[PDB]
C-alpha cells in the first residue's frame, strides 16, 4: 500500500445541510472517541470600533452560565464523562468544541446546543469575568510574540477592521456591557454561518438527527433587516516600530499581501515558505540544514527563532516571517532573509521545490492526526473553502507545482512588493523602511 | 566692435547655444531630482510618533 492507496482511502468528510442552513458535517472512523464543535463565522473582522472585544467576551461567558445549565452544573456534566470542553476565537472564526468519548454524543450536542443559543450572558457573570479579560491582556502584553502579530496586523491592515485586535483595545472591555453582547450574538450566532463538526466515533446519520432535534431552533433570521456584510480590507505596507531596549531579544515579523482562503496561488506559496523553512535554537540540525537562511543563521548564531508564516484570511492574507534575534542581528537577517525570498523569486531549481513538496506533504499528512484536528479541518474547510479539501485533491495540486511555478508566483508576490514589517524589543540595527523595501528589488534581476 | 567682441569670445554662439541647452535640460532634472528626494524622505517627512510610558 503506497502513499495514493492510503490517500484515496481517507474517510469521507460527509457534508449535510440542515434547512435552518446548519450544514452538518461528520468523518466516521474507528476510534472510541470523537470531537464535536460548531465553528461560527465571528471574529474581530465583523467587530466595529464601538464593539471591538465583543467576541472574546462572549467567549469567556460561553461556559459560565447557559439558563437550562445553571451554571457550573454545565462543568460538571463535561467532567462527568471525562470531556473536556474548549473555545477557540481567531480573527475571524470562533468554534466551541467538545473533545469526548463517541458514546456520549448525544449529550455532548445537547451541551454544544446549550452554548451556542441559550446563553443566559448574566451581568453579574459579565462583572466577573470583565476583569479577567483585563488580566489577560497583560498576560499577551508580556507574550512578545502575540503583540509583534498584532503590530503586524494593526500596521498592515491600518484603518480596516482586521487590524482590530481579537481581544480588543483595553477601553472596549471596560464599557461592553450586555446589550452590546447580546447584539453580537443575534447578530453573528446564526445557523447560516455555523457548521456542526465531529470526528471519530461519528456516524454522520446520528450527527444529522441530533443536529435537526437540538440546532432545529437556531433561524437565518436578521432582526428587521440588519445584515453583517464582510467588507473588503486593504493592505497597506507600512512600518510600526515599539522600540523598548529593556526587552532581552528582539522580535520583527515582515509580511507582504498574500492570497485568500480561495486561491491557487496559495499551494505553491507554502512550497516555498517550506523551502525557507523554519529554524530555532534548539533543533540539532545546525550547520547541516538544507534550508539556507536557517543554515546561515546557525553558522554565525544569528537570530534565536525564526518561523514564516502564511496568516490567510478570506479576501487576503499576510505572508511572510517573524524572526526572534538579539539586537545586533535584525540587519544581517533583514539582508538574508530578503536575499532568500529574491533568490526564490529570482532562480528556484527543481530540486529544493522537490524538497519543499515533500516537506508540505507531511505537514498536511501530520497536521491530520487525532480527532480534535480533524474536526478542525473540517470546520476550517467547510466555512472557508465551502467544503473540505480530501488530501488527493491536495496532493494533485501539489505535484502541479513545479520551479517554475514558484518561481512566477513569488515574483508575482514578493518581487517589488511594499512589505508590513512590525518590531518590538531593541530594534535599533533593524534597516530603515526604504532600505528594507529596496531589498525587495534585485538589480540583477 | 562686433568683430573684436566675437574675437575676444570665439564661443559666444556655441556659448549661448550650450546655455539654452543646460537651462531646458534642468528645468527638467531640478522637478524630477526633487520628486526622487521627496518620495525618497517621504517616510521621514510622515513619521507619527508615540509615548506609552507605563
Amino acid at each position: 500500500a503506497t502513499y495514493a492507496q492510503a490517500l484515496q482511502s481517507v474517510p469521507e468528510t460527509q457534508v449535510s445541510q440542515l434547512d435552518n442552513g446548519l450544514r452538518v458535517a461528520s468523518e466516521q472512523s474507528s476510534q472510541p472517541t470523537c470531537t464535536v464543535g460548531v465553528w461560527i463565522d465571528a471574529g474581530s473582522r465583523y467587530e466595529n470600533e464601538k464593539n471591538n472585544g465583543a467576541g472574546y467576551f462572549v467567549e469567556h461567558l460561553a461556559f459560565k452560565g447557559t439558563k437550562n445549565r445553571p451554571g457550573s452544573a454545565l462543568e460538571k456534566e463535561v467532567e462527568s464523562m471525562g470531556a473536556h470542553l474548549n473555545a477557540y476565537s481567531t480573527r475571524e472564526h470562533t468554534a466551541y468544541y467538545i473533545k469526548a468519548l463517541s458514546k456520549d454524543l448525544p449529550k455532548a450536542v445537547e451541551l454544544l446546543a446549550d452554548i451556542v443559543q441559550n446563553c443566559s450572558l448574566e451581568d453579574s457573570q459579565i462583572e466577573k469575568e470583565r476583569d479577567v479579560i483585563l488580566q489577560e491582556l497583560q498576560e499577551n502584553d508580556s507574550s512578545m510574540r502575540d503583540v509583534v502579530f498584532d503590530y503586524l496586523h494593526a500596521t498592515a491592515f491600518q484603518g480596516t477592521p482586521l487590524a482590530q485586535s481579537v481581544e480588543g483595545p483595553s477601553e472596549n472591555v471596560r464599557k461592553l456591557s450586555r446589550a452590546d453582547l447580546t447584539e453580537y450574538v443575534s447578530q453573528h450566532y446564526k445557523a447560516p454561518r455555523m457548521v456542526l463538526a465531529a470526528a471519530g466515533g461519528v456516524e454522520h446519520r446520528q450527527l444529522l438527527d441530533l443536529a435537526q432535534k437540538h440546532f432545529s431552533s437556531l433561524s437565518g433570521t436578521y432582526v428587521e433587516d440588519a445584515v453583517p456584510a464582510f467588507t473588503p480590507c486593504r493592505f497597506t505596507g507600512s512600518e510600526i516600530r515599539h522600540r523598548d531596549d529593556a526587552l532581552p531579544l528582539a522580535h520583527v515579523a515582515i509580511a507582504v499581501e498574500g492570497p485568500g482562503w480561495a486561491n491557487p496561488d496559495n499551494v505553491p506559496l507554502q512550497v516555498a515558505n517550506a523551502i525557507i523553512g523554519h529554524y530555532d535554537s534548539t533543533y540539532g540540525g545546525g550547520t547541516h540544514m538544507s534550508s539556507t537562511l536557517a543554515s546561515v543563521a546557525a553558522t554565525r548564531k544569528l537570530c534565536q527563532s525564526f518561523q514564516t508564516f502564511n496568516i490567510c484570511y478570506a479576501e487576503t492574507g499576510l505572508l511572510g516571517a517573524h524572526f526572534v534575534c538579539d539586537n545586533m542581528s535584525i540587519d544581517d537577517m533583514m539582508f538574508f532573509l530578503q536575499g532568500q525570498w529574491m533568490r526564490l523569486c529570482t532562480s528556484a531549481t527543481e530540486s529544493e521545490v522537490v524538497r519543499g513538496k515533500n516537506i508540505l506533504r507531511n505537514a498536511l499528512v501530520s497536521h491530520l492526526d487525532g480527532t480534535t484536528p480533524v474536526c478542525e479541518d473540517i470546520g476550517r474547510s467547510l466555512l472557508t473553502y465551502g467544503r473540505r479539501i480530501p488530501l488527493a485533491e491536495w496532493e494533485s495540486r501539489i505535484a502541479e507545482v513545479d520551479a517554475s511555478v514558484v518561481r512566477e508566483v513569488c515574483s508575482k508576490y514578493f518581487y517589488d512588493q511594499c512589505p508590513a514589517v512590525a518590531g518590538l524589543g531593541p530594534i535599533e540595527q533593524l534597516p530603515d523602511y526604504n532600505r528594507i523595501r529596496s531589498g525587495m528589488f534585485w538589480l540583477r534581476f | 566692435c562686433t568683430f573684436l567682441r566675437w574675437a575676444s569670445e570665439p564661443e559666444h554662439d556655441h556659448r549661448k547655444r550650450m546655455g539654452l541647452k543646460m537651462l531646458m535640460m534642468m528645468g527638467l532634472l531640478l522637478p524630477l531630482v526633487y520628486a526622487m528626494k521627496r518620495h525618497k524622505w517621504s517616510v521621514l517627512k510622515s513619521r507619527k510618533l508615540a509615548y506609552r510610558p507605563p
